[PDB]
Parts: structure tokens; C-alpha cells; sequence
């Protein structure tokens, strides 16, 4: 049977969200591209550069129109009238909107696509905006994480696939499946935390026994994300088993709450 | 039109103007120009990094233990080097020395990306300018076996199993449904792989596909999650525990035996896989070891990586030596010192910035990052460009120099740094390498030498990964457990004022990361990165940089199918959100 | 000496005595002994399980929801089997049905265990039977990789590879530290297998000793853990939540597609190893096609088995069919029910155990269990037992009987249970595999035929793992998330007074448990199990079990070395602690 | 290089201890047995079985006396002159005391050997007896779990291959490193338990949320083990992770310490 296809472009960003993709550990990014999905435009990856990229990216969108996903990274800069990031000569913010017009619904991955992540950290010198500010009549699912969890993005996909339906998402647009509860709600370390038993200084004796990372500036109290649940790079590790506190990446605006080492 | 010379090449912007925009196959942004004459040569060609985001103004007034969060950032392809490069800097600057364990850890963490970087750049990047996808259709399964098992004792090599993917294959594109290689430059005349070695590697293709997940799990380990692992100034958070109560919450002997299974797996695959693909690249392409030489027979450029002695950033430390070479002289390998004014130092007369005087190079403690979009005369206009004007402001990019020299990064570049320094395992490597091929070492000099010595890294990185290992299980033997040093951590043990200089070797090339602290604050925060040397513009001289040189004089077989450029560009591995940060 | 005939036996105690103690590659303690006439011929067999541990006494006064918790740890190699039939046996006893995704699962766990259970019964545990580890050494790696490449489309197979397992080998043995290799039956005369045959099953040997760990990864998802996985009476503990908030607390997508992951590569590796190894072994091996029929062409018993419609135990439900065969009348596949009291029956007249009248068999809700270690003359004393005295009480395991009969179970057994009642995919897939080794359908009653069948059922179960996923997320779709049945957890909603019967086929053959309830406590809980038929002792009519049957008339080449006995006895998968529970 | 010699014997068991330890993720138990010890005996694994076996077990602590390790799985009864465990003929507990005799040390795998385990819960028909109990000369390393988790027994053995020497053990001995903290005090519901977030019955809306399972018996409380961090089958779950309490398998006594459902 033919696969959905998918569209997936890239603003301004660090292509994080890409290599997380592909990290993916069941299903394979190899077996979600051969099997699940058309995968048929992504500048990372795809064969055809320039002229021959743009005209997969026309007749993908032409012939497919009103049936493709588009998979957006990264995000548009409204400064500069937008040639902070140029496509084809042009602002890439009209490569976002045209593809943004034929697309059935929208997935926005990353916080850089959902919120706008370091770019948009003060001062925001581009003016990178996210996507929802400059797309408002499509439905879009925000994915966020700097970047998300590769077997999030690959079970998201998964489910949208298997199940023929957007994923049930909260008022902020993200999928309730991984991002309904906080990274604290269900971390491993929070029998310390009840405790009083907190990591005071770096390799510390309590650094030493895995106690909490609160003092340290952990964000997990208020980030929503799958990390201490789902754990990441198949189920190896998250921030804080390895002894670094929650940057708080999942959350709009995270880049400017203050250092990462300040307590909530 | 006009023509200029510099640097041995004449460059005339006269005839037929090429555009490749976009660059696919790369990370981020960039656009190409090139002029072609009538026997269809380069005769012209024109970098342009087509995004900017502006890290070094957003690192102003953070506090310098926050920085590496934002800096790693720069890039997720490359991630964890932007993080290195920053915790060495705030170190550098506040008097930090850090445990040797943390030193260890980083230099796990550096050699982890080399391997896993060099690796997808080799198949998912660079791969498809060399294999013919839609030929490996054509292939005999059992010659393809037969050709696999002449050139490795990989186990994965069956007639069963290549006629199983090329199946895979023949089914992907039956619906019509060819994605990535939709529209590609199938049957160009420059594809000369046999069908049977097309076959070969595209199993390779999904086989490191599937690989390259497992490397990044020693990342997990240390850095809690790949991309973007975690760091601290002072050492690692990664905490040890082997033999006490509560190691369940610390690094422990099951965490590092993890480690230890990936970095075996990581040699293996490497060695048996990617190494002899490069190989048979080589012999089935020998005339592109003359091919895209560029600066490279002129100017290369090393900082130096991974310090065996703990904070030591010397040449008896660093394992992957640091030197420049100018003029050609590969006799005369020159120490490099990032504090020196004279030496490294970034140009924006023909880049979107502001300096108080554009015909004088800024050093990065002075460096000012004050964009400025400003196309002047394009064919078209400041919205839409159908033509760069290269005699005015043309890029994202500032451009780097060295001492007034333009130089090339990267994976060749620290080959001939090291091959002309003397190391012993660089030059048997590289003697090695080139005799298989039968060709001379100015063979190494080339595209085809840029993928060659990148696959080489990968494998000197895979050993290292071994070697680091080693010596941080000889220290926790040693009952030597420390990851952090702290006594410098508050603000208030800084100086009031102090800069600093991180640097290392990313997969792409030579990193810096200059740091100014002032009253507990960022001061100034610039960098100058791998492929911003590489995708270079011009400077007040008219010197083109790598990318820009490294196309000029090369024959295009179908002006309208950019893959001669391409294999070039994609030879330098050109990471643009790192190069415009 | 005497002699008496049995069973178209003639059972002869003259002549030398062989004894082997412990039979090893089993799980637990087995004692066998036999008698050997002139022409090395066994003309006596006698099977002794040397363990006991009294779970049926210690499940008394359980609280029959616990009681799956307890049985389990019968055994950790069919683990998870005896929880299986413990939730089926208290939810008959009370009245308890169970959701339908609570029923898929358990099929899933029980498909899971069969694969993974048959497959390292292959390679870890009979596998060095058939093989000759030493000879692999004088294989040629290249001839090796001609042979597994004309069998199997398996990517595994380069020259180089077997080069490598070869060298692996070589290295081991080199400093005399020979490990589970020491002092084996390497060059016996019944090792018939070319090198380059035992070059690649030694490979897979040790390729089936990794991959076995990846396979129990979906108990791991819906049971917790592997070894011992959980469950509860009414269901499965494994809530489902797909697309609500706090998925990440449950069974939601990633770790279904965890599970859909390791389907796929379990049915790879069973079908592309080890159905072409065991085929090859068939080839090789053909005159034991001959060898250890034993009851196999009189006797055979399935209660079948993978209810496909939820708390339905009856024929149309059951995926694996039940029924039992006697006096060699496979023309009428007769009906068991494992309530009626003349069926199964337990008899102890040659076991360890004290009955009222140990000249009767007692149904399991009948059952005693007390335990009478009661040797007789056993040529030393009862702590030194240097022949056991099959006259009397010779074994900890007890003799179950069918109507009487003695019956063989297991793989073999339930292949020809479905064959017999026309099951169309067992009908066609023997009738294949028997004419791709040009042997007569007769030829699967054999030690042979009982290795070939357990391969192919690891196939069947690798299908249906798939079919059951499927089933499941059909369900999914539909928005039946349901996994529990709480209505009766508490246990004032129970009968005062309850008996049940919970059955399966697991990977060795028949099980039953069987349970009283009385005041919300356990008053009996009778287990009985494959290998408690199949190695059991003889009955007050002198009537012999499988493994005594299969063992007769066996030619021995060295009557010091019980190699064709440990053949005959691994291929029947004995598992001790199962058949003394 | 010679490998350190191993005797692993099996007395009163299920052997599950044995098939945990070939579930080792890293190191592979086919590195274990190819390249880190030398396993010179093993029923459930060796090639000679009878006379022969005989002959590799005496060989081998005859040549190896006061240099090899002794595993023991299981345990012996007491019961019957100990003949509800036969080994060639004999009391298993007579094979226990001549390989204790001439080992340098004893690795009790399991509740079994290090406790009693399920055949030891009330009545205990067979007497059966921890290991500590009957060898009184001996270090013994108690790795207790029904069955231990494979990856901390696998990182046992390296442990003592790498670093040659014991692990550190607690009072009990077990070692410290896995088994000094509770599986209550690391694992990732203890949000819900100081929440008052509980499963009530089985599938209820707590139980699809991951609520806490201390009021479906959980005994994580007074247990101690690494499951809520290391997890088992290369870190894919736990019991808790897939929503059944601990059932206490790591501790002495665990079967009779009332219904597996009763609140601690
Ligand atoms: C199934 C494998 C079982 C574990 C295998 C372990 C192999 C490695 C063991 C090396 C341990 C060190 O050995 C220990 O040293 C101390 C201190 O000198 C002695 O005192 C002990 O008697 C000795 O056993
Ligand atoms: S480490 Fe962070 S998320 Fe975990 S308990 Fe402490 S504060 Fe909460
Ligand atoms: S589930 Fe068990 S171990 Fe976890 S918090 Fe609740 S009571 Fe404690
Ligand atoms: N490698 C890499 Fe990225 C670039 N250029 C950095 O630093
Ligand atoms: N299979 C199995 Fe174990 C036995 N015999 C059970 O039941
Ligand atoms: Fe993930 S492209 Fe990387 S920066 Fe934070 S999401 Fe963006
Ligand atoms: Fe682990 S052999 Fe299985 S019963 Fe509990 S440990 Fe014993
Ligand atoms: S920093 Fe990000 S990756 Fe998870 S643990 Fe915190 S949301
Ligand atoms: S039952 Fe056992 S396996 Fe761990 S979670 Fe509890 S100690
Ligand atoms: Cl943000
Ligand atoms: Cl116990
Ligand atoms: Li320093
Ligand atoms: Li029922
Ligand atoms: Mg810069
Ligand atoms: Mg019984
Ligand atoms: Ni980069
Ligand atoms: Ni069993």
C-alpha cells in the first residue's frame, strides 16, 4: 500500500531534533523511512540539492496536496525581513508557509519548532518566532525537548500511523501520552527529595549515592517531558541519573528562568 | 565581469552562473555559487552560509557555569564539542583544574563523536555522491557477496542477505514512492562504483543507519542523553561510585561495562564496515585523488585535542597534534597560540556585519558580532537573490585567517599536521592507506583524501576510545574516584576580571571558544568554528577560503546536475549552523 | 535378575549396570541407569529424579491470589509456564473471567517463553550432542561459509566470521582451560557432522547465547522481570494507556513497539538458524530417525493449549491442540478431561512417597504428598545409593498415567496430536519436512523426531507471537484497553468451598495444576507436570514411562561413554525441579 | 593469560539463577565464560555428564585446591540424611562441602543459596538451608533476588575480575554497591506514595496513570536491591515499571511474610 507522505523542513536550528530522530531504537528510523512513511523532502538527508530539491519539494506538495504531514525543526526569524534564514534566495518563512498550506496537520518538533528555544533566548537577536505564532490555521502537535526523546518522536509517528489520528494533546498543544505528567512526578530520585538528602556541591558523598539534584538547580519540579519515565538512547540514561539537574528543555521560554544551578 | 588572481587560481566571474541552493546533505543552510566557462570548468566559485541565530550575543550577562548549555546548541550534529570547548574556556579563564577522571570522561565524550559523527557523515551525508542507489538494483547478490567477502571479514555478507536488501530496495521504489532518492543524479557518468559494490553499500548505508544509535549510549552514560549531553565547569556530574552503598545512583561497575560493549562494537563496526567501504571508494574513484585540492597543498590548520595529562593543553599532552603549515611548506609545521592577536583572527568585509574598520581582522577577545544583512548589488534583490554579489557582502559567515592566511580544518588537515609532525601511528596509517590505493601521498591532497582520512579518524578514535577507558578503570583501581573539582565553582572565588580560550578538535576540524568574565558575568562570548575556516568568505586581499578554492578548476561532466560540487562540498563534512553559531 | 515384558518391551535387569549421575544439559538433578547385554544393547532403563521440594505442601494456607508467585519458582527455565496455569486454575476454582487483552497477553508471555525456552534447549543445552566443538577446529572457514550460505539466507556467514569463531576457539582451548568443553565425547563414532558443520553450529551455538537475552525483553514489558515474571488472578498487572496523560506510567506505544521489535527479529533468527541447523542435523543424522522411539508410536498426550477466545478452554478456542492416543491408534484421537477421576492418575508404588494403598493411582484432586525417602537395597546404603532397586521406590517423581496408559508428552507428542486430527498447517509442514529429508512420516517418532518438532514449534510460536500483537492492537484501535477483572479479587466474594483446573501445553508438554479453595486458603494444590510424565517411574503393572521406553533397545558404541543415552534423554528436554515440583 | 577457575554447583533449585546470569547485556555471558573466568564445571551447561562430570569436578578442585571460586545455586536439604538432594549417589550437601573445602571463596546466587527461598516458606518439607549455615570458614557474597538481576550479576563477576577482590558487603553480606539502598528509596513512583497517589484495584484510572502500588502490597518499603535503577533485561523494566509490587524476592523470609497483597 503507498505510505503518508511526510514533508519535513528545517528553519533556524542545530538539527538536533533530526539526529534524535534517527537514534530512534524500535521502530528504526530505517524501517520507519522504508516502511511507515514516505519520507519525501528533508534537506539533511534527502539526494537531490538544489534545483532537483526544489522540485521534489513542489511536486511533493503539489501532488500530495492536502495529504501530506509536514514535520517542521527549527523555526523562522522574522528579522532582518526574515534573511537571518534564506531558502532558494528567498526568507525561509514563505518555504514554511507554502508548505505549511497544502499539509494536513503539522508536527512541530523540538522546542526550537514549538517555543522557540536558544535563538529565541533574550535577546532574541533574529527574532525567531515559533511556529504556531506564524501558522494559525492548521492543526499542529507540539513535540518539545531540546531535543525530544528519540523513542517519543518514533512512537508519536508510530501511533499517528497505527491509530490514523493526531495524538490527544494538552492545552498547549502537546501529545498527553509523553508530556501529561512532570519530570519530578515520576523521578527515581525523589525519595531523596522527600528526605531532605540533596546533592549540596558537585561529587559530594550524596552526589556519590544519587540523591536529588534540587540545590543543584534541577527543573524536573516544573518540566513536563517522558525522560525519568521512558529514559532516553533506549531506556540508557536521562540527565538526572547521569548527576546533572533538569535544564527544564521541554518548557517554552526555559533558555531565560535563571541559571540552570539557581533552585526553582 | 571581472577577473582577479589569487592563491594560484584565477578567478572570473564571466560566463554561465550556477546555483545550488539548497545544499542537501549537510547541516544547516548554505548556498553555492559558481561561474562556469565554455568547457564547462569552474572557473568561479562562491560560499554562502544562509542562516544565522547569534549565540555570542545571547551568551552576554550569563553566568559563565551556564554556558556550555546554551554553546552546545550550536549544533546537534557535532553535539557535545560546542560543551568542551566552553567548560575548557570558563576553566581557562577562572584558574579551574579539573580531576583527571573528568578529563578522561571528555576525552570519551570527544572520541564517542568523532567515531559516531565520521560514521553518519560517511553513509547518510557523503554516501550517496559515490553509491548509486537505483544501480545496487542490477547487482548478482552472490557477486556482491563475493566482492563484500574479498574486502572484509565482516560477518554480515551472504548472498541471502544481499539479495534480501536489494529486494527491500526493488520494493521501497515499486510505488512510485522513491523519497530520499527521489530526483537524484542516478547514472551521472561520474558514478563508477560496479553494481555489485552499489549493492554493498547501500546494505552498509542501512546497516550504519541502524549502528550509529549504539555509539551515543556511552554519551548516555556520562552526559545523560544523546544529543546534547550534560557537562559542568569543573569536571562531569557523572558521579562515581564501584564499591559503597547507594552506586546504584552513581556511575557503577554495570554502567561501565556498558561502556565498555559499545566501544567494542563501535571498533568493530568501524573497522570491518566503514573502513574497507572507504577503501573500495578509493580504488573504484582514483582520479578524484586530483580532484578538489584546494588549500590543501597550502595551507592546513590544527589546534590539537584530547590532553592525556590533565589540564595540560601542550604539545607532550595532546594526543591529536596541534601546528599550521603555509605557503606549502610541510617542513615547517608552526606552533599556533589562540591569545596571539597576530595569529587567529576574522574578517567581515565580505560578511552580514558590522566592524568599525572592515579592512582589518578582529582577534576573537576583540570580536564583535553586530549583524548586518546587506546583499548590496544582487541579481535580484535583498528578498529574493537569484545571483550573490561576491565583490561586496555575500554571507553569514565571518571569515577566519591565520597570520593573513586562509586555511583549511579538518579531518586532512590534522592528517598532514600529524603525517609532518612525525607520529609514528599517522604516518603508518597513511603510508598504509596510500599504498593499497597505489597512489602517491599527494594523493591524500583531494576529495577523495578528505573522506579517506575521515574514516582513518574514525578508526584512530575507536582506539583512543579504548585507551581512555583503560585508564579511568587503572584510576578507580587506584581508589582514584574524583569527577569535579569545586573549590572555584561560586562566583565569588572568580576574578573580578579574567578571559580564557577553550579549544579542541571537532569532527570538522580546529574549535575555539574565546571567554571574557567580568564581575561574574559574560563579557564576551565568541567563537570561531571548523566550518567557519572551511565555508570562509573572501577578505580585504581577495583570499578565498577552503570550500571556495577546493571548487575551483573542476570539470562538470552536466552543468545542470551540481554533482561535482556537491562531492567536494560534502568531502569537508560542512556543518552551517556550527559555522554561523 | 529377572525379566518381564511391558509394552512390547522386554525388560531385562542381566548384564553389566550403567550408571550416570548426574545427567548434565538438563535442568536439576536426574539419575539414569541401565542394563546392557552382550551385544551392548540396553535391555533395561531407569529413570530417577534425585530433587524434591514439596511446593504443593508449601502451598497450603497460601491465599490463592499468591499462589502463581509460588509456583512459578518451580522452575526458572519454562518460567512464567506454572503462573500461567495458577491465575487459569484459581480463576476456574472461583469463577473469574478475564478481559480479552489480559488473555492475549498471556498468550504472548507463554509464545514467548516457547520460543525463547526451545531455543536455547537447541544450541545451550542438546546442541553439543550433535555437534563435535573440537572437530570445529579442523573446519575450513571457507568451505563453513559455502555450506551455511547453500542453507540459509542468514547475513551471518563470511569466511572471515568463521575464521574468527574458529580462532576464538582455538585461543580458548590453547592454554588447556577447556571449561564446559572438558573431558566431553569429542570423536565418538556418532558424531557424524563434517568440520565445516561443526564449525557453523558452534558459531550459532554462540550466537543463540546472546540473542536468547533479547527474546524474554516482551516479559520484561508485560511481567516486569525475566527470570520469574509477574501476573495476577483476573488479568495482568500491565495497565495499558495509549493516549492519555500518565501513558508514561503504563503500557503505552514505545513499549509496544519495543515489543513489535524484538517479534520481528525472534522469528528472524528462529527461522534463518536454527530450522536450517536442525534440518542439517536431520540430514546428517538419519539412522536416529530410528533410534528412541520409545512410546512415541503407542502413547502421546496433549491438553492443548493459546485459548484464542478469552476464557474459552474448548476445542474451537485452543490455537494448539489437545487430545491423548493409545495402543498405537492414531486413527482415534481421543478426548481428555481433567476433571473425570479415571483419567489422570498419579501412582507412587516406585517413588518416594506414602499413599494409603500405593497399589492405586490418585487424581490430582485426590492428590497426597508426603514425602518417604525409602530406598531399599540399593548395593550401599541410603546415603550412598550405588544401584537403585527398580523393584521398589527408585525416583522423587511420581507416575501419572492416562486411563492407565502410559503416555509420552511434549513437542513430538503434540505434533502428532494435530497431525492425527487433520490440523492442516501441521499436516503440511511434517509431510514437508519429512520428504525434504526422503524419510517416512514414521521416522518423526524418534529421538530425532523430537529435536526436528521442537524446532518447528519455536517457528509456530514466532508466528503466533505476531498474530497476538496484532490481536492486541486491533483491540487498541477499538479503544478495549481493559487488562484486569476485579469483581472477585476480594476474597469475600468467593465460594466458601471452590476447586479448579488450570492447564497448558508448556515448552516440554502437558501441565496441570489443580485447586482446592476452602475459607479463602489453599487446602490442596497438586501439580503435574511434562516432565513428570515423561521421566516418570514405573506403575504397579511394571509399566514403563517415556524415557525408560525410548531408552530400550538403544545400541550403545562405548558403553563408558552414554552418549546415545544423553541423545535420547536431552531430546525429551528434561526439566527435574518441573517433574518434582 | 589464565582465567580465574569457577565451580558452579546446583543444589535445591529452579534455575533461575543460572538463566539470569545468560541474560547479561554487557558483558555478554558468552564473554564471561570466552574470556573473564575459566567455568570448569557446571551441570546445567558442560558437555560431560556421569563419571565424566565426576571426573571434570574432581580434577578440577583437586588442581585448582585454594585458588578457585565457588558458585553455589540452590541449597541443601537437611531433611532425609539430605537425600531430597542426590548427587552421584550421595548427600548434595557432601558435594557442597568438598568444593567449599578447597575454594578461596563462595558467590551464594539467589535467594536460594543466600537464604532459603521458596522451598525454605512454611512448612519447609525438606529443610533446606542457606549456605551460610552449613559452610562456617568460607567468605561467602550473598547476591540474593529470585532471581538476582543478570547485569548485577554479571558486574559482580567483573567487579572481582578487574579490581581482584571481594566486593565490600554489608552486615548481611551482600554487596554494598547493589544492594545498600531500598528499592522504595530509588524507585520512580515515590512521587505518588508521598502524593497519596495510590492504584486502589487492578486496572483502575491510578494504575494507567502509574500510580503508587503500596496499597496493592508492594514491599519496595523494606527491600533492598538495585531494580528501580538498574532495572532488568538490559534496563527495558522492573516489576513495579509494568505495574505489579515488589513482591520482597531480594529478602530473607520474603514468602512468609504474609500475602503479597497486604499492605507493609
Ligand atoms: C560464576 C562466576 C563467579 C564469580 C567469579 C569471580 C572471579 C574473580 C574472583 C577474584 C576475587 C579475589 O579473591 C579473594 O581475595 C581475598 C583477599 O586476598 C581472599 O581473602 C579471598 O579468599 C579471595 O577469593
Ligand atoms: S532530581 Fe530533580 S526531578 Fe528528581 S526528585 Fe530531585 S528535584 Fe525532582
Ligand atoms: S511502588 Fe512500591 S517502591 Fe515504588 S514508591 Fe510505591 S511503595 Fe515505594
Ligand atoms: N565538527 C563540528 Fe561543528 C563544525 N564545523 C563544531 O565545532
Ligand atoms: N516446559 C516445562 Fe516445565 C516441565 N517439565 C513445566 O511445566
Ligand atoms: Fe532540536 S533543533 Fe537543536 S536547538 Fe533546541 S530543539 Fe532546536
Ligand atoms: Fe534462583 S534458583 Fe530459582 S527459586 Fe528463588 S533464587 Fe532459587
Ligand atoms: S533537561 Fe530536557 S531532556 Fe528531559 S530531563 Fe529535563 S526535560
Ligand atoms: S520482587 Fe524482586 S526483582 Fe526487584 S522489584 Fe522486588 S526485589
Ligand atoms: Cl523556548
Ligand atoms: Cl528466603
Ligand atoms: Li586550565
Ligand atoms: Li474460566
Ligand atoms: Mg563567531
Ligand atoms: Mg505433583
Ligand atoms: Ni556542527
Ligand atoms: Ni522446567
Amino acid at each position: 500500500k503507498p505510505r503518508i507522505p511526510v514533508v519535513w523542513i528545517h528553519g533556524l536550528e542545530c538539527t538536533c531534533c533530526t539526529e534524535s530522530f534517527i537514534r530512534s531504537a524500535h521502530p528504526l528510523a530505517k524501517d520507519v523511512i522504508l516502511s511507515l512513511i514516505s519520507l519525501d523532502y528533508d534537506d539533511t538527508l534527502m539526494a537531490a540539492a538544489g534545483t532537483q530539491a526544489e522540485e521534489v519539494f513542489e511536486d511533493i506538495i503539489t501532488q500530495y496536496n492536502g495529504k501530506y504531514i509536514l514535520a517542521v525543526e527549527g523555526n523562522p526569524p522574522l528579522g532582518e525581513q526574515g534573511m537571518f534564514c534564506i531558502s532558494s534566495g528567498r526568507p525561509f518563512i514563505e518555504k514554511l508557509k507554502r508548505a505549511a498550506a497544502g499539509a494536513s496537520a503539522i508536527i512541530a518538533w523540538g522546542t526550537c519548532a514549538s517555543w522557540g528555544c536558544v535563538q529565541a533566548a533574550r535577546p532574541n537577536p533574529t527574532q525567531a518566532t515559533p511556529i504556531d505564532k506564524v501558522i494559525t490555521d492548521k492543526p499542529i502537535i507540539k513535540v518539545p525537548g531540546c531535543p525530544p526523546i528519540p523513542d517519543v518522536m518514533s512512537a508519536i509517528i508510530t501511533y499517528m500511523v497505527t491509530f490514523d489520528r493526531l495524538p490527544d494533546v494538552d492545552r498547549m498543544g502537546r501529545p498527553l501520552m509523553f508530556y501529561g505528567q512532570r519530570i519530578h512526578d515520576k523521578c527515581y530520585r525523589r525519595a531523596h527529595f522527600d528526605a531532605g538528602e540533596f546533592v549540596q556541591s558537585w561529587d559530594d558523598d550524596a552526589a556519590r549515592k544519587g540523591y536529588c539534584l534540587y540545590k543543584m538547580g534541577c527543573k524536573g519540579p516544573c518540566t513536563y517531558n517522558a525522560c525519568s519515565s521512558t529514559r532516553w538512547n533506549d531506556g540508557v540514561s536521562f540527565p538526572i541519573q547521569s548527576g546533572h539537574g533538569c535544564l527544564g528543555c521541554a518548557e517554552n521560554g526555559f533558555w531565560d528562568r535563571g541559571s540552570f544551578y539557581s533552585r526553582v | 565581469s571581472t577577473q582577479y588572481e589569487t592563491q594560484g587560481y584565477t578567478i572570473n566571474n564571466a560566463g554561465r552562473r550556477l546555483v545550488v541552493d539548497p545544499i542537501t546533505r549537510i547541516e544547516g543552510h548554505m548556498r553555492c555559487e559558481v561561474n562556469i566557462n565554455d568547457q564547462n570548468v569552474i572557473t568561479n566559485a562562491v560560499s554562502c552560509g544562509t542562516m544565522f541565530r547569534g549565540l555570542e550575543i545571547i551568551l552576554q550577562g550569563r553566568d559563565p557555569r551556564d554556558a556550555w548549555a546554551f554553546v552546545e546548541r550550536i549544533c546537534g550534529v557535532c553535539t557535545g564539542v560546542h560543551a568542551l570547548a566552553s567548560v575548557y574556556a570558563i576553566e581557562d579563564a577562572i584558574g579551574i583544574k579539573v580531576p583527571d577522571n573528568a578529563n578522561i570522561i571528555r576525552n570519551i565524550m570527544l572520541a564517542t563523536l568523532w567515531c559516531h559523527d565520521h560514521l553518519v557523515h560517511f553513509y547518510q551525508l557523503a554516501g550517496m555522491d559515490w553509491i548509486d542507489v537505483l544501480d545496487a538494483l542490477k547487482a548478482d547478490p552472490r557477486k556482491t557477496s563475493e566482492l563484500a567477502q574479498s574486502l572484509s571479514s565482516w560477518p554480515k555478507s551472504s548472498p541471502g542477505y544481499f539479495f534480501d536488501v536489494q529486494n527491500r530496495l526493488k520494493k521501497f521504489v515499486e510505488g512510485g514512492q522513491l523519497g530520499i532518492f527521489r530526483n537524484g543524479y542516478w547514472g551521472h557518468p561520474q558514478y563508477k562504483l560496479p553494481p555489485e559494490a552499489n549493492l554493498m553499500g547501500f546494505a552498509h548505508y542501512l546497516e550504519a543507519l541502524d549502528f550509529q544509535r549504539e555509539i551515543v549510549k556511552i554519551h548516555a552514560v556520562f552526559g545523560g542523553k544523546n544529543p546534547h549531553p550534560n557537562w559542568i565547569v569543573g569536571g562531569m556530574p557523572c558521579a562515581i561510585n564501584i564499591d559503597e552503598s547507594g552506586a546504584v545512583g552513581a556511575v557503577n561497575m554495570e554502567r561501565l561495562n556498558l561502556v565498555q560493549s559499545i566501544i567494542t562494537r563501535t571498533a568493530d563496526f568501524i573497522n570491518n564496515v566503514m573502513i574497507p567501504d572507504a577503501l573500495a571508494i578509493g580504488q573504484f574513484n582514483k582520479p578524484w585523488s586530483e580532484i578538489g585540492t584546494g588549500l590543501s597543498d597550502k595551507c592546513v590548520l590544527s589546534y590539537g585535542a584530547f590532553p592525556d595529562i590533565a589540564n595540560d593543553f601542550g604539545e607532550k599532552s595532546l594526543l591529536m597534534p596541534g601546528g599550521a603549515v603555509i605557503n606549502g611548506d610541510f617542513n615547517n609545521v608552526l606552533p599556533v597560540d589562540l591569545v596571539d592577536p597576530q595569529q587567529v583572527q576574522e574578517f567581515v568585509d565580505h560578511a552580514w556585519y558590522r566592524y568599525p574598520n572592515d579592512q582589518v581582522g578582529r582577534h576573537p577577545f576583540d570580536g564583535i558580532t553586530d549583524p548586518w544583512y546587506n546583499p548590496g548589488d544582487v541579481k535580484g534583490s535583498d528578498t529574493n537573490i537569484q545571483q550573490l554579489n561576491e565583490q561586496e557582502r555575500y554571507s553569514w559567515i565571518k571569515a577566519p585567517r591565520w597570520r593573513g592566511n586562509a586555511m583549511e580544518v579538518g579531518p586532512l588537515a590534522r592528517t598532514l599536521i600529524a603525517y609532518h609532525k612525525g607520529d609514528a601511528a599517522t604516518v603508518e596509517s597513511v603510508d598504509r592507506m596510500m599504498s593499497a590505493l597505489n597512489l602517491p601521498l599527494s594523493g591524500i591532497q583531494s576529495t577523495l583524501g578528505r573522506i579517506l582520512c575521515r574514516a582513518h579518524e574514525a578508526q584512530w578514535a575507536a582506539g583512543k576510545l579504548q585507551y581512555f577507558f583503560d585508564k579511568l578503570m587503572t584510576n578507580l583501581k587506584n581508589g582514584n574516584l574524583a569527577t569535579a573539582s569545586t573549590e572555584k565553582w561560586e562566583p565569588a572565588t572568580w576574578p573580578t576580571e579574567c578571559r580564557g580560550v577553550g579549544f579542541t578538535e571537532a569532527p570538522r576540524g580546529a574549535l575555539g571558544h574565546w571567554a571574557a568574565i567580568r564581575d561574574g558575568k559574560i563579557d564576551l562570548y565568541q567563537c570561531v568554528v571548523p566550518t567557519t575556516w572551511n565555508a570562509s568568505p573572501r577578505d580585504p586581499k581577495g583570499q578565498i577560503g577552503a570550500y571556495e578554492a577546493a571548487l575551483m578548476n573542476t570539470k562538470m561532466a552536466i552543468p545542470e546536475q551540481p554533482l561535482e560540487i556537491l562531492r567536494t562540498l560534502h568531502s569537508f563534512d560542512p556543518c552551517l549552523a556550527c559555522s554561523t553559531h
